[PDB]
């Protein structure tokens, strides 16, 4: 509406999103080239200390994009409207410049979210893998209008205590994850190796997810249920239990 | 046609009005005829190309339309504009030189190569706008059963014709009356010649006649006639009519006498100029006459009467001329002429691209042999490459 | 310089389209564009400047906008505009006549006079709008290293030269063999004369060519080719080389035989035409080589087996002829045409106020001088100057 | 050529910095730079090569991005980068090579291959950065036309030429005075022979001269001019200037008499050395005109006497020399010269894929012939392709 | 010397780096440095001499600085930057010539035209970058 653009009949399942769509049908250098940064925002892998992360691009952890971001919407407060009733459309300019005008702000905003990122993420010792998940989080766009429009300029950083907790717990969990699997692979090629057909490996595969404690057991399809199965199947028995075991 | 005169007419307005600093006041109505050309060009492939050594090229048209707002145009807006019309202009020339190659004996009129076939669908129509140029104007009149006109500065009417015809002669062609002439573009030179200077001709007055069809009807033709012809006033060893031998011509010139430069149409006499010289409008003719006569000088001085002797040898020959030039006229059909290119353009893209001889020209667009049968076929074949070429002229 | 164009342009808009009672519609856009430019100048002082018999002129602009409150224009408001467009249209013709009567050796397309040089600055570039003529289209185009393209009608190619070769000659000059020529402006004219009639030549053959290397690339170019060359064709009395005595020429025209006119570029060929006479067409080349032989006609009737004996003494001598004539074409470069005035215009201001030679043009503007030596330096400062001729002939 | 330059650019900075143990904050920019490529690349589809036997190639971009946060680069990341970047290596070898094989008349400077087409997309535009390199700069300053010079050393201005100029002659080539000359590269060896040692020459001294007209003007150029040529200094026996028969020359070495080198511009005098050798300085030049005299040593021993007798016969041949090596020097135009491959590399790229000869370069790219005619289009597309394969050899 | 030199690499690196369509990642630090320049420049006269036919040229400095909050630089950019650069440029080169054209016997190591001496102020100090060549 801004350009006087033909509003955009999209179709879902198209590979392109939207943004992906305006930012070849767009001439404005302003807005396609922040519509270009948002096409192609998405995370970076990268291994640190044997660890998956995903990591941000740098003009977002520096904070500069979103010059770019005002940039095209300065340019939207700019624009006509053409066919747009005038009342409405001071409306959204005058929103549009509210949000330009706290671009401070939200340079230091966006810098001290990436910091926290970063800051937080040196503690994951598993790695970051990406999925789209079953369920999601439901984030408001209220919430991010409160945070856009009312940060000011407070540094706050994780404290080294948290950060040592946090990574504390990153580490029991993932460690007792491993003893977990060792556990359950030494006692299942034992109950194979042993000859103990009447052996019940899911009950096995139960009481591993049991002690990895954050799994309603009940609520576990049987497919992966099965699947968690095989796959401790074709995993090697750790040294210590299988000397043991031998 | 419309439709391509249109895209180049588009794009040549944005080449000259899409500049930095302008107020958007000056480009508006233009910026908004720029973004329909694009909407209505988007999700559409073309090819162009194909024939001769013309290369394949496929054109796939994307673009964003220009909604910027601003009172005067940045370098931003110039530099999106650009790369815009860059990729139009270069399709254009494309197809104009795809169209331009092209000729078919049946309905030559119509569009040739597959693009601008395409392009005469009804979706591109919204694309047509201000049609201002006379060959444009003239496809619009003329598609409307109107009457056209094109203006010419020295139309290229007459094929190039240098020829003689002898009334008298000889084996010896020691006493020979008749007239030679050159027929070239605009101009037409004639001479009659009398070897006997009239010394034994009815009244001592040797007629002589020249009548030049033209192939086409010219209108308001501006026309210098000049008493004589410098082409045919110096000696000349001419060859023979078969070739087998060779005569000798040694003009002495006399004033033509009883000068009447006839123009016709349909065999009817439309103007007519007796005694006149200079400047003489032809209003509407499709035939010139010249009529000249010799008349021996009643009183000569000594050095003159020593000229022509009663009988045989005849070593000075009577000759009077004529030169007629047609400085402008205006033609219904399309005709080479002096100051346009058009022709030009065809035969130069014809030969770059190496273009086979067709079944509508002559081969390398010769003009004496396109002029010489000027077929309806080859008329409207050449009024559509001519147009094709005067849009690829406005970006090219 | 595309400032200084806009400006006169809007100038001639104005001019032409703010009169009694026309529609404030017809208008708004140029009052828009008009009154842009007296905002732009407002405040600005200018001197036009006072080299030779230019008179050192001041320029201040104070001006009030153009008026929008009338639906019509009336009297009242054309006098007022009128008022100030005679003050703008004095100020852009001072200007671009002390812009023509400058020229550089370093950078001849830059802006030479102070005021064009002041119009360069960015906080102008708010006048800029419309670009389409032909000479400020080629500008820009040049200016981004685009195809610049002028269209000649009749260009003046040729520099000047009246010159003969004799490959065979004696003290006495009675058996001579060789050419004669006159190139000027987009014509030439070539002949070449055997005294003995190639009497005595390898096969009755006696070859001629001519080379004539044009001082820029010519394209598009429509060319009249034509058999005889009327200039030497006459009795004459001509000078020697080297100007000690005079020989005879006493010509008599035979057909030229085996005509090859080649169109070379960078030494190749790009068009051949052999025995073709009329219009051809020259699609890009920058040399043209004329190929002719006098071929002694193998019968003879017996005044043309008199005219040429076994040895000599020779009394006519066997000449053969060629003329060319360029009607049209397309240069890179800017160049003088029997239609443009812009060398015109150039030399007339130049004229007027004696303004002294500089380093970069013959000391008349003469046109032969700067055609022989068309340097890059003086094709520049020509660009510049031809560009700012227009630009004033908009306006005076 | 920006955007193809830039990819070339980025690739050689990803090998030179994407190394084990590197900084993060040495690569940053870098690795944003190249993340934007590999952005701008994805999902686009190239063709290169259908011309000559350049295979037929086609590119998909579906690569990864590099990471972004950790702090020193490890051998994983390198092993992430390696393998793009040798992809993007031979894409660009292939563009590369695609560009280089083609020309074309109208714009030469414009690209010609289908991929450097498409990579002129304002898109791809986001790749752009630095233009360091001498002909990135250059291209750059061209595009708008701003005064920029290439920096040859022993630019290879002159065609070669071997030849020689008699003065005196006669059949039996005993009493010969003239000049041999040597061009070369960026050398010029001439030599001026007096038979008879300008026994009967008026105040017994033989002027010789030789002008060079170079095809582009050379500035700000180093000569080294020593007194004698080496190449004309031993007994020689060469052809005539028909190659009918040959003639003997027996030189003896006289030092170059009122040694005079003029350095022209447009005609005019701009440099001048008076008996000057060694090193010399020519700051602005088309022309190079040198003036010699072959001076009787009035007194002569015997020996000396002996070899110059008073008359016929000569059997030892008094020789003057001259030796001009333009050691470096700028030029606004590209030439080949002794340091860069650029001319080498595109005959190679011509050669090794049996490219056909194309209607702007001579066959096989030759030199002697290309600077011969080293008109403007031909300028063109040697600017176009030998930036092309200094962006090449950014890799290959 | 070092100053004129910094003044020239920065100007060269401007025209290489500041082209259209270019990451600002790439010329964050040329626009520091640029706009460092133009700081240490600005409200300075230089008058570039009248020895021989060079003529006398007058510089006055009042420029506005590039901007950042770009992330990919645009042609306004880039035509703002180049007007800027060209006129430093043609400064930096009546600079040369003056000082190329200049010689004294004794301290002809020091500078000797009026520019370069005033550039070796302390206050112009700040220009001063990477002296590679
Ligand atoms: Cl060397
Ligand atoms: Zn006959
Ligand atoms: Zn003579
Ligand atoms: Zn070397
Ligand atoms: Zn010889």
């Amino acid at each position: 509406p801004a350009f006087g653009m033909q509003r955009m009949h999209y179709r879902n399942g198209d590979p392109q999103t939207p943004f992906q769509i305006a930012e070849q049908q767009i001439q404005n250098f302003q807005v396609a080239n922040w519509l270009h940064f948002v096409n192609n925002n998405q995370f970076r892998q990268v291994v640190i200390d044997g660890v998956l992360n995903q990591v941000l691009n740098d003009n977002i952890r520096n904070g500069h994009v979103v010059n770019q971001l005002m940039e095209a919407l300065m340019q939207l407060s700019r624009q006509q409207f053409p066919t747009m009733p005038v009342d409405y459309k001071r409306s959204i300019q005058r929103g549009i410049l509210l949000l330009s005008n706290r671009l401070g702000q939200l340079v230091d905003l966006t810098r001290l979210l990436a910091y926290n990122y970063e800051t937080l993420m040196a503690c994951i010792t598993m790695n970051m893998q990406h999925v789209q998940t079953l369920t999601t989080e439901k984030l408001q766009l209220t919430s991010v209008t409160s945070l856009c429009m009312l940060i000011g300029n407070a540094t706050v950083i994780p404290s080294p205590q948290t950060l040592f907790h946090y990574y504390n717990v990153n580490v029991n969990f993932h460690s007792n994850y491993n003893e977990r699997i060792n556990d359950a692979v030494a006692i299942i090629t034992a109950a194979n190796r042993l000859n103990l057909y009447q052996k019940k490996m899911k009950s096995i595969v139960e009481d591993f997810l049991k002690r990895l404690q954050i799994f309603d057991i009940s609520r576990v399809p049987d497919d992966q249920m099965y699947r968690l199965r095989d796959r401790l199947r074709l995993l090697p028995v750790e040294i210590r239990r299988l000397d043991i075991f031998n | 046609m419309d439709v391509l005169y249109s895209l180049s007419k588009t794009l040549k307005d944005a080449r000259d009005k899409i500049v930095e600093g302008t107020l958007y006041s000056n480009v508006s109505d233009l910026i908004q005829q720029f973004n329909q050309m694009i909407i209505t060009m988007n999700g559409n492939e073309f090819q162009t190309g194909g024939i001769g050594n013309l290369p394949i090229r496929n054109w796939n048209f994307d673009f964003g339309l220009l909604g910027t707002t601003l009172l005067n145009l940045d370098a931003n807006y110039v530099e999106t504009a650009r790369n815009t019309i860059d990729y139009f202009v270069d399709f254009v020339d494309n197809v104009c030189m795809d169209e331009m190659v092209r000729e078919s004996q049946r309905n030559g009129i119509a569009p040739q190569s597959d693009s601008l076939r395409k392009l005469s669908g009804i979706k591109f129509k919204r694309i047509n706008f201000d049609n201002s140029s006379e060959y444009i104007e003239n496809w619009n009149l003329q598609n409307r059963r109107q009457r056209t006109g094109f203006t010419f500065h020295k139309p290229n009417i007459f094929p190039y014709s240098a020829s003689f015809t002898l009334n008298r002669s000889q084996p010896a062609h020691d006493n020979l009356m008749g007239t030679m002439w050159l027929n070239a573009g605009s101009e037409i030179q004639v001479a009659g010649f009398d070897y006997s200077c009239a010394i034994n001709a009815p009244a001592n007055i040797q007629q002589f006649e020249h009548i030049v069809q033209l192939r086409r009807v010219l209108t308001t033709a501006t026309i210098t006639l000049l008493p004589d012809a410098e082409r045919f006033s110096f000696p000349r060893v001419i060859n023979s009519a078969d070739g087998a031998t060779t005569w000798y011509f040694n003009p002495v010139i006399l004033r033509p006498n009883n000068v009447e430069v006839e123009f016709l149409l349909n065999g009817q006499i439309i103007n007519t100029y007796q005694a006149r010289f200079g400047t003489i409008i032809a209003r509407n003719f499709d035939t010139i006459r010249l009529s000249f006569q010799l008349m021996r000088p009643p009183n000569m001085t000594p050095a003159v009467a020593a000229l022509f002797p009663n009988a045989q040898p005849f070593e000075h020959h009577a000759t009077v001329g004529l030169t007629l030039r047609i400085e402008s006229a205006v033609c219904e059909s399309v005709l080479a002429d002096a100051s346009k290119t058009m022709l030009a353009n065809v035969t130069s893209v014809r030969q770059e691209y190496a273009i086979p001889v067709g079944p509508v020209f002559p081969p390398g667009m010769n003009w004496t042999d396109l002029i010489t049968n000027y077929s309806p076929s080859r008329e409207d074949n050449l009024q559509r490459v001519f147009t094709v070429a005067s849009i690829r002229s406005m970006l090219v």
